[PDB]
């Protein structure tokens, strides 16, 4: 909709829209080239009046975009496709189409059939996928030289939490092989979240200990109620205890009081009853659901017995998998005087509770039923566990993603600024129009590094002299080592040393927004006979 | 939509509103004390030291005006005070830096100089926060008359201290959480209407002021038994179901008899077993607490299980069913008195509660009704130093120089640090200097060189300690001039005042919808 | 005013605003006009004349404001060129820069005579470690690289490319040639351009050189008796009859036959007169010269007022138009006077060269005067920034390294000084970045790289910026140490002059 309008819905009639298109399309994708990376400044985003969103994510930004063009649809659209495809590239997918959609249908109605030109980017989206899965050259988490330790130091080292890849270097290596959890269908890989990760204010930055078994975390203070028994086992229940209401649920539209006070005094006393017989079978430590209520936590310390209840359940069940333990067997209704067996025994070496830091928990020492491990970690306050925790969780992913896919490619745009030259000149010898194309396509795969920098200050001449002052004629071959180097720090926005860092992505997310950007230039260009509905 | 903003526009924008959020209240913040009038579109006259208020008042511009209220709302949790020092340190740190590091344009080396300048706070702070006891109830009530004086008021500022002292220490999370970082939760205000502060009593523990509502209740009675429900309540809530008619004019009124009926013979279940207190927390009816306060049974009725579980350790009275049914006790005394203590006819019991987690309701005396209000926010700041001094011993002296206490290390840090990040951290050393300086201004003579002289005195004598007089504008010791600056305050408004700057340092694009 | 009364156009807004505003735009000019640069200004003359120049009062000249914020202080930069070469493109922008710091301490709201007499007073305190600033000093001025390693750097201080040919040539041009103990001449040193061959063919011919036509048969004698005339020949004859041409007939054939052997008799007379060589403002006369050509009279067919100048100006010469048999008064000065061919054109040429009378004439060629020019500006400075007339020149960092070092020092006083004092004091020693922030542009770099290394290089009197990529991420150049300095002198003028009018031209408000 531009000059004198005898149409609407978006007709400005070719150029002019598709031009207003490019202008609408890269109007959205400006917010990311700013926004790329963590580095990449936010935006406090109003998402209706005074609701205002703070995110440098595009694809999320995208999702509060709303599409007032067919450019807006599609863009949102594939980077929304990008955002539930990863959540790697919602950015990234965003900006350089903007150009990719700046360039292709100019040579689309150059056509000598239309199709020769997208394909210019489409077997340089795939020259790039070959270059892309060979590079092994950076973001190593698949081997380093001590293996994922100093990987995952590397990604630590890559971050900051203050001192770190030392206990976390190590800690990263445990959390995934701590992680029994088979993912299917063959995956080597083991769920980072799985890990039972535990934090102290106390101690050091640098420090974390991992723990036998999977450490249960027992609320601390709120029990009266003993948790406490050295002994190889534990029981672990899905059960809990009640004095106030626990065989009673129904109303007191009963005409008669009667039945709901009475059965009231019969709660409390096998609630009494309950514990001891979860205590004879076996286990001294019993680990029950719990969740008494507030004057229901006076009602057990007043009148005494002993549970290990309000247990995190995440941790209860995977103790419970862990000690060797079941939550449920014999277990189905609410009761003291309800049946129990040992089929509920938890199979640990020993069973000890350690306080330290101020913290203390139930610690499964070697749970038989599987391997199973809690690292804790150290802080000088709970502000370094975030800290550790989630630079941490840089390797952790990545790992997981290595063992996802063993092909890692250099994060940051450096795997781009050769990509950006090399298709180029696999532009030219190309000939004709995927000539035209294939540089089209490359020389745009500058603009990632440039923007991202710029967002890290470390902006774009020196970041791309830098990145292809590595790749050579020499240096034409991704290979593994560097006097290429291929790899960009994100967070740093200059590229550095970090080949193993857990901050570079795999092949995973990469070859992928390729095939997206792309698409959204391919995407707007479908019309066939542009028209109007009155 | 589709729309993207622009860096500057957006940045500077926020100055725009952050600078005039930072302007007037610099005249009102300290001894030198202004009032920022709001004309109403109604026509009315609003006069603050306070800006959160006229901000609140008006139209709220998006970008800066609508942050820093939260952060003053984040910074009023915090020590209880210092909105203003907030939203005029973000403003004031986020002005003559930006544009000039915009120019020479980077976002980031300035967002490293506001830690470094929080922590040259941090550390110059700690090393001239001057220590003083808590073991002295004198030594807080030097400092926290210090901050009761802060803008208008030194008359609430003897008595609401006084309260506030041991009321800190009283104070307690129900964790055993201490006392220092205490709230105003677990510190609780509630101002009681009319008597004085002749008639005021110290209250260190809480009020339940549902407790005793008329003399039928218990009273005077050391520490109750809260009797929850369970047994001494049986269970009919309900009713009967008698017939209605449209016809009769009575038969609308029996059916609505019968549903409060139950909880008459459940508070008549209560009456027999004669609890002191009984805490309903499903409650009870009209009717009902009738028959409660035949038996001397004072009701605590549809109270949450917190209010209770508080009280009851506060208040020392046990968690039960029944007298004749026993789980045994929850606290027979966590309180050294019971006090029903009455303005008006509507008793307010104040129960001093000993280091109970409870709500240290703590009972405060104005001249009326009103006041009541500057003597609890008299109390609350007051609290602020006690649980300051209580965390931190080590506090600053005051009357501004703690602002340029930092702002002239930060300067020799500039030379000394150096890096290209000399220049947003020397750029960041300037804005501390503005505030005393505003204090010297608002008494003006040359409150310029006298701040060099002052930023000599920093460097040549001392930095904060042997300070700058606000109300005066000469050399003076900040601890000789008595007005004596939370050092746990430093630590909250200046970082609170960096994060927002940081915060619009960090957005240069909003898009509306 | 309010009123209508009396007149000014300073004062309120302008005095702080305006004028600053007045004393910015020009020197925001002249900041990569200064120093090692490849920013380049072209302009065109009253002539019209398109022209590019780095230079400020080539500019200057042409330019006219309102005020005087930016009119008065341009005499300084000349009041500076009078003294020395460049150094003058940085002297306003020295004063402008410093200057809107004080309008800032205007809205800072400090007094004038408190923003006055810091700088003042610190003006000193750079005159006074200035001399600390001393790396060297100028050893032979016989030497050409001794004097080329200086000339180079106001030609640098002009533009970056051609600097050293150049500081070659102009040593090579042998300000050797004079003492310069107090003797150097500028009249018997002439940068005379021939329009031809290179600029790298530019030579040096010491003795004048005229590119004007060496004209008929050469001097009489090399001590040359020179007849400089305005009009020495403007015909003999005056044709007006019943026609002007002929009504009696006869009385033609007179006067185009007697005007000849008049202009004989004045070339006689000028041969009777004495004059080895006569030279005309106005037209040579052809049997005139072929009569100066039997008396072999060398002669200049056409004189600008400039050849009569340094005619009349060296030889002792008096141009004159004379429909008269000439009269000596001109007489002599050189020595030896010939015809020489530079860029392969007739070039009067005259050397009495004594060391003392001595002329060493630059003669340029080149294809390009706009060329030869923007060149002889950057080369009218070298000669005289080599003109200091100390032999000893007490060489200081070029390029503007000695800067930084005062940056420091005279700032970190102005740090110890104490009052409203500080910031004047404070100010002062940061004035210095601007050149290193503007040369900085043109080198491609931010000044806070350039200046926080030019801080932490901290004192060098070497470590410096200019046009360069040294100048572009190290903010490290030799300054010093690789041959670019400078004269302690031009220093203390361009220090000292701009700090005068900065204090002065606020002080002013009307």
């Amino acid at each position: 909709m531009e000059g004198p309008l005898s149409v609407f819905g978006d007709r400005s009639t070719g150029e002019t829209i598709r031009s207003q298109n490019v202008m609408a399309a890269a109007s959205i994708a400006n917010i990311v080239k700013s926004s790329l990376g963590p580095v990449g400044l936010d935006k406090m985003l109003v998402d209706d009046i005074g609701d205002v969103t703070i995110t440098n994510d595009g694809a999320t930004i995208l999702k509060l975009l709303e599409v007032e063009h067919p450019a807006a649809k599609v863009l949102c659209e594939l980077a929304d496709l990008q955002d539930k495809e990863v959540g790697d590239g919602t950015t990234s997918v965003v900006i350089i189409a903007a150009e990719l959609l700046k360039n292709a249908d100019e040579l689309v109605k150059q056509k000598i059939h239309p199709t020769s030109v997208i394909s210019g980017y489409r077997l340089a989206c795939k020259e790039a996928v070959r270059y892309i899965n060979e590079n092994l050259i950076v973001n190593t988490d698949e081997l380093g030289r001590d293996c994922l330790i100093n990987a995952a130091k590397t990604s630590m080292s890559s971050k900051i939490i203050g001192i770190n890849g030392d206990f976390f270097a190590n800690m990263v290596v445990d959390a995934v092989l701590a992680i029994k959890y088979t993912d299917i269908r063959g995956q080597p890989r083991y769920p980072v979240n799985s890990v039972n990760i535990l934090k102290a204010h106390g101690r050091s930055q640098m420090e974390s200990m991992l723990i036998s078994g999977y450490a249960l975390n027992c609320v601390v203070g709120s029990q009266g109620m003993p948790k406490r028994i050295v002994n190889a086992k534990i029981a672990c229940l899905d059960f809990s205890l009640q004095k106030t209401k626990m065989k009673l649920g129904v109303q007191v539209v009963i005409t008669d009081p009667e039945k709901l006070d009475q059965i009231r005094q019969r709660e409390s006393d096998i609630t009494k009853e309950r514990i001891q017989k979860i205590l004879a079978t076996g286990a001294n430590v019993i680990l029950t659901t719990g969740g008494i209520d507030d004057m229901c936590l006076k009602y057990f310390v007043e009148a005494g017995a002993m549970a290990v209840r309000r247990v995190l359940k995440r941790d209860l069940k995977r103790i419970a998998k862990a000690s060797g333990a079941t939550i449920l067997s014999t277990l189905a209704n609410l009761e003291g005087e309800e049946t129990f067996e040992a089929a509920m025994l938890g199979q640990a070496e020993e069973v000890v509770q350690e306080r330290i830091c101020d913290d203390e928990l139930i610690l499964i020492k070697n749970t038989k039923a599987r391997t199973s491990a809690s690292i804790i970690l150290r802080g000088a306050n709970d502000f370094m566990c975030d800290e550790m925790e989630r630079s941490l969780h840089d390797a952790l992913c990545v790992v997981k993603r290595v063992l996802e896919s063993k092909s890692v490619v250099p994060g940051g745009g450096a795997v781009e600024a050769a990509l950006s030259i090399y298709l180029e000149n696999y532009a030219t010898s190309m000939g004709s129009r995927e000539q035209l194309a294939i540089a089209e396509f490359a020389r745009s795969l500058l603009v990632i590094p440039n923007t991202l920098a710029v967002n890290a200050a470390q902006d774009s001449t020196d970041l791309v002299a830098k990145l292809r002052a590595f790749h050579n004629e020499a240096q034409v071959n991704p290979e593994r080592k560097n006097l290429k180097w291929i790899g960009l720090d994100l967070s740093n926005g200059k590229p550095r040393d970090n080949k193993q860092a857990g901050v570079f992505e795999p092949t995973i997310v990469k070859v992928k927004s390729l095939k997206f950007a792309t698409e959204a230039a391919i995407t707007i260009l479908r019309i066939d006979d542009l028209i109007k509905l009155h | 939509n589709t729309k993207r903003e622009s860096g500057r526009k957006v940045q500077s924008g926020n100055i725009n509103a952050a600078k005039t959020i930072a302007d007037i209240i610099r005249t009102c913040l300290g001894p030198k004390s202004m009032m920022k009038m709001l004309l109403d579109p109604m026509g009315g006259i609003v006069m603050t030291n306070d800006g959160n208020a006229i901000l609140r008042e008006i139209q709220v511009q998006h970008p800066a005006a609508k942050s820093m209220i939260e952060i003053s709302r984040t910074q009023d949790e915090e020590v209880g005070d210092g909105t203003t020092s907030v939203i005029i340190l973000a403003g004031e740190m986020l002005s003559v830096a930006e544009h000039f590091l915009e120019q020479q344009m980077h976002p980031t080396v300035v967002i490293s100089a506001y830690r470094k300048a929080l922590d040259d706070m941090i550390s110059t702070l700690k090393k001239i926060s001057i220590p003083v006891d808590i073991s002295d109830s004198d030594m807080m009530l030097n400092i926290i008359n210090s901050s009761i004086t802060t803008k208008a008021i030194s008359r609430w500022s003897s008595l609401a201290c006084n309260i506030a002292l041991d009321a800190v220490k009283m104070v307690q999370f129900e964790e055993n959480g201490r006392k220092e970082i205490d709230i105003k939760k677990y510190a609780r205000v509630e101002k009681i209407p009319g008597g004085i502060i002749e008639d005021s009593c110290v209250l260190r523990g809480v009020m339940i002021n549902k407790d005793v509502t008329h003399p039928r209740m218990r009273r005077y009675i050391k520490n109750p038994r809260i009797v929850l429900l369970d047994s001494s309540l049986e269970y009919k809530k309900g009713e009967s179901q008698t017939d209605i008619e449209i016809t009769r004019e009575e038969d609308f009124t029996r059916i609505l008899q019968m549903e409060e009926e139950y909880i008459q013979q459940l508070c008549e279940d209560i009456i027999q077993l004669k609890p002191d207190v009984v805490i309903t927390e499903k409650g009870i009816s009209d009717l009902a607490q009738h028959y409660l306060m035949r038996a001397n049974i004072t009701a605590i009725r549809r109270v949450r299980k917190t209010d209770n579980n508080r009280i009851a350790r506060a208040c020392g009275a046990r968690i039960v069913s029944r007298p004749e049914e026993l789980r045994e006790d929850d606290v027979g005394t966590g309180a050294g008195l019971l006090e029903i203590k009455k303005i008006g006819d509507e008793y307010f019991t104040f129960i001093t509660d000993c280091k109970d987690p409870k709500a240290c309701t703590i009972l405060l005396r104005g001249a009326s009704k009103e006041i009541l209000s500057e003597v609890e926010r008299n109390l609350q700041d007051a609290m602020q130093v006690c649980r300051n001094v209580l965390l931190d011993p080590q506090l600053v002296p005051g009357g501004g120089a703690s602002e340029m206490a930092v702002a002239h290390a930060l300067t020799e840090k500039s030379k000394a640090m150096t890096g290209v990040e000399q220049w947003p951290y020397r750029a960041v050393a300037q804005a501390l200097e503005v505030i005393p300086r505003t204090l010297i201004q608002n008494c003006g003579a040359s409150t310029i060189r006298l701040l060099t002289s002052l930023r000599a005195k920093h460097t040549q004598e001392n930095c904060e300690t042997w300070g700058v007089n606000g109300e005066t504008g000469t050399l003076v010791d900040m601890k000789e001039l008595g007005i004596w600056e939370p050092l746990a305050v430093k630590l909250q408004t200046y970082k609170t005042a960096v994060e927002t700057a940081v915060l619009l340092l960090r957005i240069d694009d909003i898009v509306s919808g | 005013m309010l009123k209508e009364g009396a007149k000014h156009f300073s004062g309120l807004e302008e005095a702080v605003y305006r004028n600053i505003q007045a004393c910015k735009e020009l020197a925001q000019t002249t900041r990569t006009a200064y120093g090692p640069n490849g920013m380049n200004k072209m302009v065109i003359n009253h002539l019209e004349k398109l022209f590019v120049t780095n230079d400020a009062a080539t500019i200057l000249r042409e330019l006219e404001v309102q005020h005087p914020a930016a009119k008065m202080i341009v005499m300084a930069s000349h009041m500076q060129e009078q003294e020395v070469g460049d150094g003058t493109n940085f002297v306003l922008v020295f004063a402008g820069a410093l200057l809107e710091l004080a309008e800032e301490l205007l809205r800072i709201g400090l007094s004038v005579s408190e923003v006055i007499e810091g700088y003042e007073i610190a003006c000193r305190k750079a005159h006074e470690i200035l001399p600390n600033l001393v790396c060297c000093s100028a050893k032979n001025l016989r030497d050409i690289d001794e004097v080329s390693s200086l000339l180079r750097t106001s030609i640098m201080s002009k533009q970056y490319g051609n600097e050293v040919f150049l500081a070659k040539l102009i040593a090579q041009a042998c300000v050797s040639i004079f003492p310069d103990s107090g003797h150097f001449n500028v009249d018997n040193i002439r940068v005379c351009k021939i329009l031809g061959s290179g600029i790298s063919s530019s030579s040096v011919l010491h003795g004048m050189v005229f590119k004007k036509e060496t004209e008929g048969d050469v001097t009489s004698v090399k001590d040359a008796k020179i007849a400089v005339y305005s009009c020495p020949f403007d015909g003999m004859i005056t044709e007006t009859k019943g026609t002007v041409l002929i009504k009696t007939a006869e009385e033609l054939m007179n006067f185009s036959k007697g005007e000849e052997n008049l202009m004989d008799a004045q070339v006689k007379a000028i041969a009777d007169t004495g004059a080895n060589v006569v030279v005309t403002g106005g037209k040579v006369a052809d049997m005139a010269l072929h009569y100066a050509n039997k008396y072999n009279i060398m002669l200049v067919r056409l004189n600008s007022k400039w050849d009569l100048r340094r005619l009349c100006k060296t030889v002792g010469a008096t141009a004159l138009p004379r429909l008269t048999p000439p009269v000596l008064e001109e007489m002599g000065h050189c020595d030896s006077v010939y015809l020489s061919e530079v860029g392969d054109t007739q070039v009067v040429v005259f050397k009495h060269e004594k060391e003392d009378g001595a002329i060493s004439t630059i003669v340029l060629r080149g294809s390009t005067d706009n060329l030869m020019d923007d060149i002889e500006r950057a080369v009218d400075d070298g000669v005289n920034t080599f003109k200091v007339l100390t032999r000893d020149k007490r060489l200081v960092p070029g390029g503007g390294a000695t800067e930084i070092e005062l940056a420091k020092q005279i700032t970190s006083y102005g740090e110890t000084c104490p009052g409203l004092e500080q910031y004047a004091i404070k100010k002062f020693a940061e004035a210095f970045e601007a050149i290193p922030r503007a040369l900085a542009e043109n080198s491609g770099v931010k000044a806070n790289e350039v200046i926080s290394k030019l801080y932490a290089v901290h004192q060098e009197g070497n470590k410096n910026v200019g046009l360069d990529i040294e100048a572009e991420v190290p903010a490290v150049k030799d300054m010093l140490e690789a041959g670019i300095l400078d004269t302690y002198l031009g220093k203390y003028w361009a220090i000292k002059l701009a700090t005068n009018a900065a204090v002065t031209v606020l002080r002013v408000d009307q």
